[PDB]
DNA sequence: TGCTAAGCGCACCTAATTTCCTGACGGCAATCCGC
RNA sequence: UUUAGAAGGAUUGCCGUCAGGAAAUUAGGUGCGCUUAGCAGUGUACCGCUAGGCGG
């Protein structure tokens, strides 16, 4: 959750990540040559979780 | 009142954030503008009214925390996770989530409009940039906080400007395909996180950090940007990232 | 009344250590000479000497085990190691970045100012300067050292240096003049009487001529390569800030069973050192119960428990309520 | 105490530095030293590898170009000089991880009992016997007129060693210099002295323009001979010096049949004699589960083996 | 305490060809799940 | 008011043995480096009679 300036006041923004986007990026960057980094961090147990 | 330009020269950020759902690299631009608004709100609390409305983002050196493999790719490291609040908080080994970290040397040119913009304000920023963080990283050291006049006192470095016309005028399909084709055509162009678009409506939910300010759920929206030298930058005002709001769009734009 | 903790209580660090960089020097020219220390790659041929099932042992006991590694050693003509790191001490009241309830903020600010009244962050600060002056931040680089010399430079004043082999790692001294001088400034920085404190620490460890230097190891998950990937900061060896900070938070000597195990542990929430695999403060002297007995069911806890709660709040973290659906 | 800790590990107690190679002349060996550098050597060969009968017909008279490297002395030098140094660290202050405190207390009690019986003196005498016989010169001990090993601790240069007068299958316990160095390593291992830095310099008179064999580096993917360069000059791995210093085990079950020492490993593996010599009840795992987990006064030879592995180190951790 | 000012530094033709570039064995154990 | 705030990656190791790079050669032709000037700036700084000022 972060704050964002809206017209002299502020709006709290709780950011929800996108699963489907990340999936589409991972599909469309295996078949490509733009700079890319694989994030080997999430184990299968936590991904199941 | 008195417009001016303050340059925070060679700020060395240590262990900033680098993950924005599909990006591992340069932090979000909302983070640097949040450093700006945090500097603004802490100066306006020492009774120094200074409204910061435009930030330049210059880059001198970087080090993504990790190593470069023999095949030329990047492997990103993480600190060992400690006690993380939850059901498994008493176990000695904690879960590892997606996280990336970067080290940056950056210079921030700010568009400052206050009653008086003098070198006392520069001393106030010096006494205010040692209790703040850029992205989520600590400031090890800064060179100098100085006032600049034109595009000649600016040191050498490569700014970040928004290149959306290289993304709207791209190959086809959907915006991800336009992005991938555009990054294939211009290899000196990077994806950048540029703000947020709402996924709900303004209202009060339970669990907020501040229970009295409005709240909206958001996704991050991303675009393209590129690097231009300090010598070859025309009339400044095109390296100045500024807040811009719409109905459902929380965007950081170079106008 | 206050019947819980806030739905989003957060705290920032108040002892912000920086990454370390390793240098190689001589000792009779340690104030003038400074050479870079680089991390080499050392590949090894080993034997499979790990424990395996008795069926796999008959098939693999005499099989070669090649492994990948990295190693940092000194030069053939420089006998000392120079580590230089910096800290950013910050106030405790001005490190609360988030709090939903206003009354909990008022109550916690009252309890921090009551701690400023009685022992105003001074015993904790003396313990943090002892963990600089015994050089606990030399984790495996403190073993096999002829002379260890630690120099602290607050602002621009260079304080008299420390003989870090004359301090015991399990006894905190409260009588050295240099430690008291540094600790009063750290205490005033934690109170809020100073808004920031910049401390720069430089160490000199005379291990020997071409001996092994031990940087911090990076957790890098790669499927193709699985080796000792050490930490390179700006091309040269170094240590993470978390390693040095975990060394400096080893000040807790107020756990329920200190008389048996007589060694300081790092200040964590449930008392979870990574050496001993049993939680050292798991129910009655944990931070969550000892802050819900301090702020919610008002009560004057003993000063050792107040030391532990304040040391957690200097460590900082996500300290909210058991989040519900 | 049931079962070893989930995170149990030990650090080395004999830290050996990487070795640097030099060239001298033997009558000028105390006043003159030059760098020895590795030279690339591309070699053309015949196809002498064993091939199946449908490949030999096509590739028996085919040229075999191969890349390689070599180290050779100069035409004016007759002696190789190897310089390394050893840091001796205490044994109780070497457990890097132990999740149980009772197991730490039991290990410290059994090490203190060993200090009571033999103050790490037989092990240290064997280590100085593998410094004095010059076993760290692996293929550089073959074909040498005179080998002189000098040992320097602090600022005292101990009397030099005629390394060629030492059999490699026996261990001398009556040499004054070996006993005097081994007593210092013994007191360092025990705890009386907190550290000991021992610097070794060995002069190998092999001859003029003869070959010096460094340590070859390991290649993993799909290679040629890459030899070790320590600070530009040729050199050897610390691993190779330590595997020649831990060749002290004459306590395995089948010693009376094969009467030579082997390096001290967990399952008793020896790559020279390609047989495991400690595959069962006389291995470290079953001698540390019968010394601390089920208290039993082991024989003294087995105690020598357990303390020798606790000087070697490793991840001895149960699931 | 000075050490010069001025012009300019080629046009052509090309840069080989054969045979090949090793065989072995092996590449760790632990831990990183909320409900 | 910053995808906010928090985090010890650790311990251990033998890369080895072996080798024919080799045979042949045309680099050539051609050419304007010129003009001019104070080693001057006093060219030196000593011989005597506490700090300071003085015969020739």
């Amino acid at each position: 959750q972060v704050f964002f300036p809206v017209g002299g006041s502020y709006h709290l923004l709780s950011i929800l990540p996108s699963t489907v986007l990340n999936y589409e990026v991972s599909d469309r960057l295996y078949r490509s040559k733009i700079p890319k980094i694989r994030l080997r961090l999430l184990s299968s147990n936590a991904a199941s979780t | 009142m008195m417009k001016g330009y303050i340059l925070l020269e060679k700020v060395n950020i240590e262990n900033a954030n680098a993950f924005n759902n599909i990006i591992v690299g340069i932090p979000a631009i909302t983070s640097f503008l949040g450093f700006a608004r945090a500097l603004e709100r802490k100066l306006n609390a020492k009774e120094i009214a200074i409204r910061i409305n435009g930030v330049g983002l210059e880059f001198h050196e970087y080090e993504l925390k990790g190593y470069k493999n023999k095949r030329g790719q990047y492997v990103t490291s993480c600190p060992l996770p400690g006690s993380i609040p939850g059901q498994n908080e008493k176990k000695l080994d904690a879960h590892i989530m997606n996280q990336a970290y970067i080290d940056l040397n950056m210079s921030f040119l700010l568009e400052v409009e206050g009653p008086h913009v003098d070198m006392s304000t520069c001393k106030s920023i010096k006494s205010t940039m040692e209790t703040l963080r850029i992205a989520g990283g600590i400031i090890r050291n800064y060179k100098k906080i100085r006032l600049i006049d034109t595009l000649a006192d600016i040191p050498y470095g490569y700014f970040l400007t928004l290149r959306q016309d290289n993304l709207n005028d791209a190959a086809g399909d959907d915006m991800l395909d336009k992005m991938i084709h555009a990054l294939q055509q211009e290899d000196t162009l990077v994806p950048i996180a540029v703000g947020f678009k709402a996924l709900s409506e303004v209202g009060h939910v339970e669990g907020q950090r501040d229970p009295e300010k409005d709240h909206c759920f958001v996704e991050s929206i991303f675009s393209l940007g590129g690097f231009e030298c300090s010598k070859i930058l025309e009339d400044i005002n095109s390296c100045l990232w500024r807040y811009k709001t719409e109905e459902g769009l929380y965007l950081c734009t170079i106008i | 009344t206050l019947k819980s903790r806030p739905e989003n209580l957060s705290f920032a660090r108040c002892l912000n250590t920086t990454e370390a960089k390793f240098w190689q020097t001589d000792f009779l020219k340690r104030h003038t000479f400074k050479l870079p220390l680089l991390i080499t790659d050392k590949a090894v041929l080993a034997s499979k000497g790990h424990e395996m099932p008795p069926d796999k042992l008959e098939k693999e006991i005499m099989d070669p085990n090649p492994q990948k590694s990295q190693s940092c050693t000194l030069s053939t003509e420089c006998d000392t190691l120079r580590i230089d790191f910096g800290i950013k001490v910050l106030p405790v009241k001005e490190s609360m970045y988030s709090c939903s309830d206003y009354n909990y903020r008022t109550a916690i600010y009252q309890k921090i100012d009551e701690y400023i009244a009685e022992d105003g962050f001074l015993t904790l600060a003396k313990r943090y300067v002892n963990n600089i002056a015994n050089a606990r931040f030399l984790w495996r680089n403190r073993k096999g050292a002829e002379i260890i010399e630690t120099i602290v430079t607050i602002e621009d004043k260079e304080y008299p240096s420390f003989n870090s082999k004359s301090f015991n790692l399990d006894t905190f001294v409260e009588d050295n003049a240099t430690i008291n001088e540094i600790a009063q400034q750290i205490a005033d920085t934690f109170a809020g009487k100073r808004e920031y404190l910049n401390i720069y620490v430089t160490c000199f460890v005379k291990i020997g001529c071409a001996m092994e230097v031990y940087p911090s190891q990076e957790m890098t998950f790669d499927d193709d390569d699985k080796g000792k990937k050490l930490f390179k900061f700006e091309g040269s060896a170094g240590m993470h800030s978390q390693k040095i900070n975990n060394a400096l938070r080893t000040i807790d000597t107020w756990y329920p069973d200190y008389t048996t195990y007589e060694f300081p542990i790092p200040v964590e929430n449930y008392g979870a050192a990574r050496s001993i695999g049993i939680p050292f403060r798991p129910d009655t002297k944990s931070f969550y119960k000892l802050i819900d007995r301090m702020i919610l069911k008002n009560e004057d806890l003993p000063i050792e428990d107040k030391h532990y709660v304040m040391a957690i709040l200097i460590r900082g973290g996500m300290f909210s309520k058991k989040q519900e659906k």
